[PDB]
């Protein structure tokens, strides 16, 4: 039995979030939502279709009806920001199956362009036969990245190593990715370039030997 | 009030076993499934099965038949989970969850059957790394001019950096680390300081990995 869940929902802080979980004849089964703030284990936030366990505020509510359940959080905060889940139970397999999530963003501040840092290998590191290229991605909004590299005006896939981003103490986004060549290849290159994509833009940054 | 406590994080080779635990208390054990959820890192929640608390009886998911062992040992109301011949893959926390309606409700078929409590959590890492200390590279800077260190190769997380012992705080990033395909950890620190690298401003980052006892002040200069 399959779950069918949208990855991702934006909402405004204040507005109605409605997140959808799809299933042939979900109606006829009792269909259970689980919130998952990051670092957090999951919590129950409605079970059977619309009932909220005992501290789970009446913002939160939910639906299920012929093909597809409903979870609907009403004046969303800030503090929703999280993964949901929907989950029934098969009384066929007797098997528990849970959607594959959606992630909801409550966009608590405007669009911010990611800002870049490229480092060429020290002088230390090529002594020790070795060179990294260092790309620090800063203050982006949302969360999301996409990171490539270019040597030459070509793509360089391998030796990239890329993070998730992470959230900063401002509730902006930072992540790194890190090139690794061995000297040779870093000089056998005029430039080598990495190109962070954030909201179809890209933020580029060159480097020579 | 219900609780579900779980063993610590556990860090183990491929081709090893892992025993997860799962104490419940504040309702009786023998009266309640105890299901268990794995999360692999930045994915879903995958179930894996459940287990009967009153004859040890357990049901697996598709695909967690074989490797994966459910049992109890009730007179301490504790639910295990064992993985045989670990593989890098099986990296996940492993969630316990306690099941209602409890198995002597009429309404189980028509209401039945979602995850009331849960358990925090348990990370098990599976990596053929071995402990090793970082080397430390000073990152140069080329009216504000950005410097750091890349802290190369360490392994096993965490690792401190401090600029100028301290004193240095404002203009400073410490990235989260990288886990490479070698199964070894990196990561970089930035300061954005005025540009005033006066011949003796000193920036020195100071490195701390503690598993290996590793403890280096790297000067950077322009
Ligand atoms: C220290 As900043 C404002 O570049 O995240």
């Amino acid at each position: 039995y399959e779950l069918t869940q949208p990855p991702s929902v934006s909402v405004a802080p204040g507005q109605t979030a409605t997140i959808t979980c799809g299933g042939k004849n979900i109606g006829s089964k009792s269909v259970h939502w689980y919130q998952q703030k990051p670092g957090q284990a999951p919590v129950l936030v409605v079970y059977d279709d619309s009932d909220r366990p005992s501290g789970i505020p009446e913002r939160f509510s939910g639906s299920n009806s012929g093909n597809t359940a409903t979870l609907t959080i009403s004046r969303v905060e800030a503090g929703d920001e999280a993964d949901y889940y929907c989950q029934v139970w098969d009384s066929s397999s007797d098997h528990r199956v849970f959607g594959g999530g959606t992630k909801l963003t409550v966009l608590g501040q405007p669009k911010a362009a990611p800002s870049v840092t490229l480092f060429p290998p020290s002088s230390e590191e090529l002594q020790a036969n070795k060179a990294t290229l260092v790309c620090l991605i800063s203050d982006f909004y949302p969360g999301a990245v996409t990171v490539a590299w270019k040597a030459d005006s070509s793509p360089v896939k391998a030796g990239v190593e890329t993070t998730t981003p992470s959230k900063q103490s401002n509730n902006k986004y930072a992540a790194s990715s890190y090139l690794s060549l061995t000297p040779e290849q870093w000089k056998s290159h005029r430039s080598y370039s990495c190109q962070v994509t954030h909201e179809g833009s890209t933020v580029e940054k060159t480097v020579a030997p | 009030e219900v609780q579900l406590v779980q063993s610590g994080s556990d860090l183990k080779k491929p081709g090893a076993s892992v025993k997860v635990s799962c104490k419940a208390s504040g309702y009786t054990f023998t009266s309640y499934a105890m299901n268990w959820v794995r999360q692999a890192p930045g994915q879903g929640l995958e179930w894996v099965g459940w287990i009967n608390t009153n004859t040890g009886n357990p049901t697996y998911a598709q695909g967690f038949t074989g490797r994966f062992v459910f049992s109890l040992d009730t007179s301490v109301s504790t639910a295990y989970l064992q993985i045989s011949s670990l593989k890098a893959e099986d990296t996940a926390v492993y969630y316990c969850a306690r099941e209602s309606p409890n198995y002597y409700d009429s309404s189980g078929y028509y209401s039945g059957y979602y995850f009331d409590y849960w358990g925090q959590g348990t990370l098990v890492t599976v990596s053929s790394a071995s402990t090793k200390g970082p080397s430390v590279f000073p990152l140069a800077p080329s009216g504000t001019a950005a410097l750091g260190c890349l802290v190369k190769d360490y392994f096993p997380e965490p690792v401190t950096v401090s600029w100028n012992s301290g004193a240095l705080t404002s203009g400073v990033h410490t990235f989260p680390a990288v886990l490479q395909s070698s199964g070894l950890y990196s990561l970089s620190s930035v300061v954005t300081v005025p540009s005033s690298s006066l011949g003796t401003q000193t920036y020195i980052c100071n490195v701390n990995h503690k598993p290996s006892n590793t403890k280096v002040d790297k000067k950077v200069e322009p």
